[PDB]
């Protein structure tokens, strides 16, 4: 039905012309009648565009061209407007027509066995591919295609990546005009080349003095199916080849206190990668003490009987507990002192010891709940681990028996020893073939090995290490966290059950003695006469049951700072791979403030929580901001990078918000006075353009420009219908005029806020707005360009472009005070802001954003836009641009479309001195000839321009002077009769129309 | 002669080791002090700093002195001794006070006695500028400020006065009071703020007898275990200075003043004359080092980087303590940077510092 679509667009076209027949107020001052039908009324050059937009469109012809009249020069604006109004309602009414054809019909993609191509089946009754990631959409520069869309893609895509396809359709010139198909199903590219991605260091630490743990993904762009990695460890070389889906690695019989480079790469078939760099220390070392000084005690515990031995080399002997049944499994504390005991049949018996003797005798406790057969403790969050036969399952009760809950699914294998490792979160036990591991709440199992017989095994706390050994084997073995890390150490041989390491020596029981070896012949020995068996050996050392981790530094240190305020944020020191998530996460904080031009410091101690305020600081202050974690036991951590962060300066900042739903409450710079204000708006509104400090002006998010009157809401707005297609508003409080983009006529409507006359001015093709009231240039930008409109044509300064696949320009904000010049750039995965003069063009920052969001904050000197999800805003300093501060939405107006800091003192009235003054009547008059006037001039001296009207009979003349005396020729014959229009302008207003009609 | 050997004798009668501390070398300094062991390290530092840029290390006797009644007898039986048992004497060296109170005696021996300048002026400046970011809250005050003499008084004004403080007794109930000794802050009755600064070390009978919530203004002892704490660069720390403790003031103050002494002892060397035994007629003229083309005024960055001690000023700290029945540290001024840490210690489990208005804002005139 096109010659219907053409028809309707052409009805509607001249309708609009016949109803806007006095609402436009023009240059010359025409004011034709309602049946005038003149050349130049407002029917007729209106007309004209509506029976050109159809030639334009065929013979590819811009609108300006098409209305291109020798009479009105250069721009005849009703035609140029009319003809862009029904170009945009035929694109508008040729989306609507193929919506589902396009948005049902999906591509396919087709290689034969030779570049990839789309084929898409689309009968039509400019167009953009479109290429997605799959782990944002970015436009395709090369391809060849044909009148049955069979588009192939000559572009260099990166290898092994898949892709999915789209086609955008623009229709319009229009941005809003665009279709897109539904994506293509994904195709991976071919490998070919070296990897081009390096490898992601997760997490690089080190373990103890010789081993030293990093943990690690692949990259995004792997270039082919992913074989192996190559680790390159080298001090401030070992070289290993790890196979392909192994993600960690050890590295073992490394020096102590030293620092380590180590260096990842990725090896497919065709070569190596790039190289990914972390700095890292082992530990430091323990000192070793001799045999002569051990001041430690350890416990021996037979099946009948513990004994208690201490470590001098004249080491007291005593009994502990002798029984009269067979001890399946015992319990050990430090810091309370306790001991508990179980047998063959299930029988608890705690026993609190002081310095190798009894101080309680042994209790029984009745577990209040499955026969109790191992036995561990927590010393952190005070519970007793059982391992019980009812199956074996693991639940855990209190010190004085009850509150049991229930750990993991049930087993089958039996459990020969039960460790719990209460800082790092996890249980590990044994069964008779394997060796396990799992959280205190039974989320995380994992199984470490699978070895024939295992026996005796020690785990060490701090350095994430479990020793274990093979008693039948006659081999001792050490195991990570995670079991990829195998390493045999060489035994003392004798076999041994049990074992125990102080530092790094072996303490082996035998029945007639303990040899501390660190052969058969000990550094020390200590003898044994009543212990004919024994099964373990605990060390009574705090590092066996430890409260504190080793290290733990924050990260992600952020900080809101107000005037006399601040709200600092950080993140809690992170878990390690070897960590679970029932770990010991206790810290305190220590916050170091440093005033910068004082170089004075406080320091906040004993900071529970990971957020922490400040407030009555110093305004317009530098502060430099580091904080470190504080452990249990009390011992400092480190320091992170000191955050500069600068306040603001003293005085009441508003910031005025405005919430999706239309509703606008009041701020400070933090977000927390939270006025809420009486006024409602519509349906996603933006940034309000006051024109007093009553009534303002506000574009809502489908083009609709509102005008609200906050204290009484009857009168104080000139139009009455909420006008379409308007992309910005700006107001001059200078000339008092009220400027937007109108995007369906293409060009720029200055209008009165008193009287409600409009006037098209020749800005084409403008997105955003700003007028500059020094001197009155009207600065815009296109999606394309940023430019600049003035008085005369030799004030055209154009300060930006963009190519169109690389973005558009999301709005730009003018600082007239400093003659500086701001505009964020929406671009491909990117937000960019930039910087230059009025009179260098300086990049800011690059990091997406609301349109129109960009506004000058000149307490701070800083400038704010609001992000698209609306529930952040993004603050970038002048003075420091590398930090940016992220202002959260308060939860009254959460998500967020406006955001504007308010001027604190009021608008200033409209100055008298940009009014144009009328013309005399009588001084207009006659002298090839001249016609000669009063001149117009201002209240201040300003430059007044003049526009002629010549309607002579039926011809019509204009010119447009900057002299008061008009050189006047091109008359036909004597005796004319002139009808001549005055009106003078400045570059803020209009003056009024001086209508004469004298005689040659 | 017996003066040479039986040593210095103190009136029972004391012996040499009780009092006088060695270092042996060729050239033998004479310090008098009260506090030795600063004097030792400073003497042991330009020993392996090798300033001089010759084979004999510097020598040193340093008398310790403790009531300032026997410190003229002394004195004569130093003069007696450098002038009879030794073969090279430099100079005598007395501490700024007992070099004020006993100068007749030195005028009168006219013997090559040099003062040590003053540790008052490393400590008072520290003091006013802890006093002067101090969070206090917006309460004026009336101080009363008690010294043991008038010169500490006055140089404790002209310290407020160079950090635009004015204190003014002003007839109101809130009451400051900072006491200068170690003898006048001792179980005040007063109720008030109690700032008290020590002149000497502190004891543990004067951490006794403090009040409770009386604020210590005192430098950081440093004490001496092992050599590689000290610098990068490996020296040997002496076997008498291990296991005792430095005052960061005494050893700047001296160490100015040795080195602008060795640095004429290096024009001495370079004019006249390397190894002692080669060279001849070290001090002729000794006085002109106290003129101005060879004293100078050196930073105290400069001073650790010159005497190999730059990771020793980390410890070179200026405390204040409140006392809380333990010894709390609430401020800390480091001696190389003046950077002026304060500790506030979140209690009562808040999540923000209402910041107090700083005593030197209240006090401005
Ligand atoms: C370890 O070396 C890195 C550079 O390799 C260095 O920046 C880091 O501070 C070193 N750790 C030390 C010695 O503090
Ligand atoms: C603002 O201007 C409008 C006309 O544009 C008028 O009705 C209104 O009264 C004015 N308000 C104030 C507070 O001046
Ligand atoms: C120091 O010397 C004086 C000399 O009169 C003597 O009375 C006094 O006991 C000595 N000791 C002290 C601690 O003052
Ligand atoms: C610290 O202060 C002293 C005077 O008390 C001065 O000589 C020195 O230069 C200052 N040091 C700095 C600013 O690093
Ligand atoms: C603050 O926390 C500490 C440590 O838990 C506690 O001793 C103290 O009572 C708490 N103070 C309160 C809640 O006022």
């Amino acid at each position: 039905d096109e010659r219907m679509v053409l028809e309707r667009v052409t009805r509607d076209c001249v309708q609009r012309c016949i109803v806007e027949e006095d609402l436009f107020l023009d240059e010359f001052g025409i004011q034709c009648e309602k049946a005038d039908n003149g050349e130049k009324c407002y029917k007729t050059r209106c007309t004209k565009g509506c029976a050109q937009w159809y030639r334009a469109l065929k013979e590819l012809e811009s609108c300006q061209e098409a209305c291109l009249s020798l009479q009105f020069y250069p721009y005849d604006m009703p035609c140029i407007g009319a003809c862009e109004m029904a170009q945009r309602d035929y694109w508008h009414l040729q989306r609507l027509a193929i919506s589902h054809l396009v948005e049902r019909t999906q591509p396919q993609l087709e290689r034969a066995p030779t570049p990839l191509t789309i084929r898409w089946a689309m009968h039509f009754p400019p167009f953009n591919i479109q290429y997605q990631f799959v782990d944002a959409w970015f436009n395709l520069a090369d391809y060849d295609c044909d009148e049955y869309y069979v588009c192939e893609i000559l572009e260099a895509l990166i290898p092994y990546t898949q892709y999915r396809f789209r086609f955008e359709l623009p229709f319009g010139e229009n941005r809003d005009e665009v279709l897109y198909s539904p994506a293509t199903p994904a195709y991976q590219t071919p490998p070919e080349g070296a990897p081009i991605s390096a490898p992601v260091i997760e997490h690089l630490m080190g373990l103890d003095d010789s081993h030293l743990a990093v943990h690690w993904h692949p990259g995004r762009f792997t270039n082919g199916p992913i074989e192996g990695y190559r680790l390159r460890l080298s001090s401030s070389t070992s070289e290993q080849l790890v196979p392909a889906g192994r993600g960690s690695y050890i590295f073992s019989q490394l020096q102590a206190g030293t620092n380590y480079t180590l260096a990842l790469s990725m090896i497919n078939k065709q070569g190596e990668g790039p190289v990914a760099k972390g700095f890292v220390q082992t530990h430091s070392a323990r000192n070793e003490k001799p045999a002569k000084d051990l001041t430690e005690s350890v416990l021996l515990v037979g099946r009948r009987a513990v004994m208690w031995q201490s470590l001098e080399p004249a080491g007291e002997n005593s009994m502990i507990y002798q029984s009269q049944e067979e001890l399946a499994d015992i319990a050990w504390s430090k810091r309370e002192q306790q001991l508990w005991l179980l047998n063959v049949h299930g029988e608890l018996r705690s026993l609190k010891f002081e310095s190798g003797q009894m101080v309680s005798p042994a209790q029984q406790l009745k577990l209040d709940l499955w026969v109790p057969r191992r036995l561990s403790f927590d010393w952190l969050h005070h519970r007793l681990y059982f391992a019980m036969e009812s199956s074996f399952q693991i639940i855990s009760t209190d010190l004085l028996g009850e509150s049991a809950q229930k750990v993991g699914e049930s087993f089958d294998l039996p459990v020969e020893q039960l460790e719990v490792d209460a800082l790092n979160g996890w249980i590990f036990w044994r069964n008779e073939e394997s060796l396990w591991r799992q959280d205190l709440h039974g989320r995380m199992i994992h199984r470490l090995l699978r070895i024939r017989q295992p026996g005796w095994f020690l785990v060490q706390p701090q350095h994430f290490i479990i020793h274990l050994m093979l008693p039948q084997e006659g081999k001792f073995l050490e195991i990570s966290y995670d079991g990829g890390f195998k390493h045999p150490l060489p035994l003392p041989p004798p076999h041994w059950q049990s074992f125990a390491l102080l530092g790094r020596s072996l303490l082996l029981p035998d029945s007639g003695q303990l040899i501390l070896v660190e052969a058969a012949s000990p550094s020390a020995s200590w003898p044994l006469k009543n212990l004919p068996d024994c099964w373990a050996v605990i060390l009574l050392v705090p590092e066996s049951q430890p409260l504190t981790s080793a290290g733990g530094k924050p990260h992600s240190l952020k900080a809101l700072l107000g005037a006399q305020a601040a709200k600092i944020s950080w993140k809690e020191p992170e878990r390690n791979p070897y960590q679970s998530a029932d770990a010991a996460r206790s810290w305190s904080y220590e916050l170091e403030v440093l005033d910068v031009a004082s170089q004075s410091a406080f320091s906040i101690r004993n900071i529970r929580g990971p957020i922490f305020g400040l407030q009555r600081l110093q305004p317009d202050n530098l502060y430099q901001l580091r904080v470190r974690a504080i452990n249990v036991d009390g011992e400092p951590g480190e320091w992170t990078e000191p955050l500069a962060a600068r306040t603001w300066p003293l005085g009441p900042h508003r910031l005025r918000w405005a919430s999706r739903q239309g509703s606008v409450i009041h701020t400070n710079e933090l977000g927390e006075g939270l006025e809420v204000q009486q006024e409602q708006l519509e349906r996603l509104p933006g940034p309000m353009t006051m024109v007093n400090e009553s009534v303002g002006y506000y574009v809502t998010g489908d083009g609709l420009l509102h005008c609200i009157n906050l204290v009484h809401s009857q009168w104080g707005c000139p139009i009455s219908e909420p006008l379409q297609h308007v992309g910005s508003v700006t107001y001059d409080w200078r000339g008092g005029r009220v400027y937007w983009t109108d995007l369906a006529r293409n060009c720029v409507v200055r209008m009165d806020p008193w009287s409600g006359s409009r006037e098209l001015l020749p800005v084409f093709e403008a997105n955003f707005l700003a007028l500059d009231p020094r001197q009155g240039h009207l600065y815009y930008a296109t999606s394309s360009q940023l430019s600049r409109h003035g008085s005369t044509p030799d004030e055209a300064v154009t300060y930006y472009r963009v190519n169109g696949l690389e973005g558009s320009i999301a709005s730009f904000v003018l600082d007239t005070q400093q003659d500086q010049l701001f505009w964020l750039v929406k671009g491909s995965g990117a937000l960019r802001l930039y910087r230059a003069p009025l009179t260098s063009l300086q990049m800011i920052q690059q990091i997406q954003a609301v349109p129109d969001s960009l506004q000058l904050l000149r307490p701070l000197g800083a400038l704010l836009w609001l992000e698209r999800s609306g529930r952040r805003a993004r603050l970038v300093r002048l003075a420091a641009p590398l930090d940016v501060m992220e202002l959260p939405t308060p939860d009254q107006a959460s998500p967020a479309s406006a955001l504007q800091l308010l001027d604190p003192q009021p608008l200033p009235p409209r100055d008298e001195g940009v009014i144009p003054m009328t013309v005399l009547p009588d001084s207009v008059r006659l002298d090839d000839f001249h016609v000669r006037w009063q001149p117009s001039t201002s209240g201040g001296n300003h430059s007044v321009s003049y526009r002629l009207l010549l309607e002579f009979g039926q011809r019509l003349q204009t010119l447009d002077l900057s002299t008061p005396f008009a050189r006047l020729t091109q008359l036909p014959q004597a005796q004319l009769q002139l009808k001549i229009s005055i009106t003078p302008r400045t570059a803020w207003r209009s003056g009024d129309t001086t209508r004469v009609q004298l005689t040659t | 002669p017996e003066i040479c050997l039986n040593g210095l004798q103190l009136t029972v009668i004391r012996k040499q080791e009780e009092f006088v501390k060695i270092l042996e070398g060729d050239v033998v300094l004479s310090v008098l002090t009260k506090d030795p062991d600063s004097a030792l390290f400073v003497i042991n530092r330009v020993n392996q700093a090798n300033l001089i840029m010759a084979d004999f290390e510097i020598g040193i006797r340093a008398i310790s002195i403790d009531n300032a009644s026997l410190a003229e007898n002394l004195l004569i039986q130093e003069v007696q001794f450098l002038q009879q048992c030794t073969t090279y004497s430099m100079g005598i060296f007395v501490d700024w006070e007992l070099y004020k109170q006993l100068e007749s005696v030195i005028k009168d021996l006219e013997y090559n006695i040099w003062p040590i300048p003053g540790t008052r002026a490393h400590l008072f400046p520290k003091v006013a500028h802890l006093l002067h970011q101090m969070p206090w809250g917006e309460k004026i005050a009336s101080v009363e400020i008690a010294t043991e003499t008038l010169e500490m008084y006055n140089e404790f004004m002209e310290a407020a006065r160079q950090e635009h403080m004015c204190l003014m007794h002003f007839k109101s109930d809130d009451n400051v009071y900072i006491m200068f000794g170690n003898k006048l802050a001792s179980h005040f009755k007063e109720n008030g703020t109690l700032f008290s600064v020590p002149t000497d070390r502190t004891d543990d009978e004067f951490l006794a007898d403090l009040p409770n919530r009386a604020f210590v203004l005192m430098e950081n002892e440093i004490d001496l275990s092992t050599a590689v704490e000290l610098d990068a660069t490996p020296t040997a720390l002496d076997e008498i200075l291990i296991g005792k403790s430095v005052l960061p003031s005494r050893v700047l103050s001296f160490a100015g003043s040795i080195i602008d002494l060795m640095n004429w002892l290096r024009g001495s060397l370079s004019k006249h004359c390397y190894v002692l035994e080669s060279c001849f007629n070290f001090l002729n003229f000794i006085e002109d080092w106290r003129t101005s083309e060879y004293r100078q005024a050196h930073d105290t960055a400069e001073i650790l980087s010159l005497l190999l001690m730059r990771k020793l000023g980390t410890a070179m700290n200026f405390q204040m303590y409140q006392k809380k029945v333990e010894l709390r540290e609430i401020a800390s001024q480091n001696f190389v940077t003046n950077v002026t840490t304060y500790y506030h210690y979140n209690r009562d489990n808040h999540t923000s510092l209402e910041l107090k208005t700083k005593f030197g804002q209240v006090f401005n005139c």
